[PDB]
């Protein structure tokens, strides 16, 4: 039973900080990566960052480096993403992305597009909005 | 119209480098292969002698894949009346798992035969302009490897070519037999591996962007 948990985000203001927690259930440990999307309204969503249960790397977009940390708790099959020095440009509903058919982050990357509805799982909507 | 440069089924990284892995092993082994090295005059003078494993060892990197449709963003030969096919875009992004019925090698290129599904046909084209006498989706493949100038896809030519001398009963017999399957020859270089047991391997059909 695929259910994504995601919490943990609000309204902030600019070079505040947040965090966007997943808790990914129906997926086993290590064939699995999970990662969140941000979708602002009216553009394409991308790929913020995922974390593969298996290898333990990870992946940021350019923009979102060094700002944002993305992390799992693969015992408790939850993820976190420290979001930093959020700037009022990272406003969108950030959804939590599973992909449990390739536990590689190589569908969160930009050039190709995964429905996460086949094998995985997409989050509703953790709502960011920064301000000032 | 939002269009790719490429329609095709992507492997996961798991499965592509067991397929590259796999492929290169492949290589390795027909290259110390005694019959292999028996037409070596088929495939200056013998300062490398033959290294298959670096007579292709250009191989663009990342995850492999079949490629259905090639679209270069927008309609580039019918290829945004691919993408209006309601198979098309119910199947973008979704998870399939293709079949490796088969590695190869040839002069040229080096590839995987891909025995796609009835609804993995489905998207398959057969819009294009040795696939005479020979069923849909026979071009289907993954190429392994390119050696240097050989530049198109010429691994699914290749590969179709290679199936054209099989449908007349050209496979040669068991030339020989390589762990994990056996092995033929049908020309200058044509060798082919049939695996015993079909590589599975796990992919996604989605759509390039770059």
């Amino acid at each position: 039973e695929v259910q994504l948990l995601e919490s943990g985000g609000g309204s902030v203001q600019a070079g505040g900080s947040l965090r966007l927690s997943c808790a990914a259930s129906g997926f086993t440990v290590g064939d699995y990566a999970i990662g969140w999307f941000r979708q602002a309204p009216g553009q394409q969503r991308e790929a913020v960052a995922c974390i593969s249960t298996d290898d333990g790397d990870t992946y940021y977009a350019d923009s979102v480096k060094g700002r944002f940390t993305i992390s799992s708790d693969n015992a408790k099959k939850t993820a976190y993403l420290e979001m930093n020095n959020l700037k009022p440009e990272d406003t969108a509903v950030y959804h939590c992305a599973v992909d449990g058919w390739d536990s590689s982050c190589t569908f969160y990357s930009p050039s190709y597009y995964r429905d996460f509805s086949d094998h995985g799982a997409w989050g509703q909507g953790t709502q960011v909005t920064v301000s000032s | 119209d939002f269009l790719p440069l490429y329609f095709g089924w992507f492997l996961t990284k798991k499965s592509s480098e067991t397929l590259r892995k796999a492929g290169q092993v492949f290589l390795e082994e027909l290259g110390n292969h005694k019959a292999f090295k028996k037409e070596l005059r088929h495939f200056d003078e013998p300062k490398e002698k033959l290294e298959l494993v670096s007579y292709f060892g250009k191989r663009p990197p990342g995850v492999l894949h079949c490629t259905t449709k090639f679209c270069d963003y927008g309609k580039a030969a019918g290829a945004e009346e691919y993408a209006q096919q309601e198979v098309v875009k119910r199947s973008y992004g979704k998870a399939f798992k293709l079949s490796i019925s088969a590695l190869f090698v040839t002069p040229k290129t080096a590839g995987a035969q891909v025995v796609l599904t009835d609804q993995e046909l489905q998207l398959w084209p057969s819009d294009l302009d040795a696939s005479e006498g020979l069923p849909p989706g026979s071009r289907a493949h993954v190429t392994l490897g390119c050696a240097a100038d050989v530049q198109p896809v010429q691994t699914g030519l290749d590969l179709l070519d290679i199936l054209q001398q099989v449908k007349g009963g050209s496979q040669g017999e068991a030339v020989g037999e390589l762990p994990r399957g056996k092995l033929y020859s049908l020309g200058k270089g044509r060798w082919m591996l049939s695996l015993t047991k079909k590589m599975e391997v796990k992919a996604i059909f989605t759509g390039y962007y770059g």
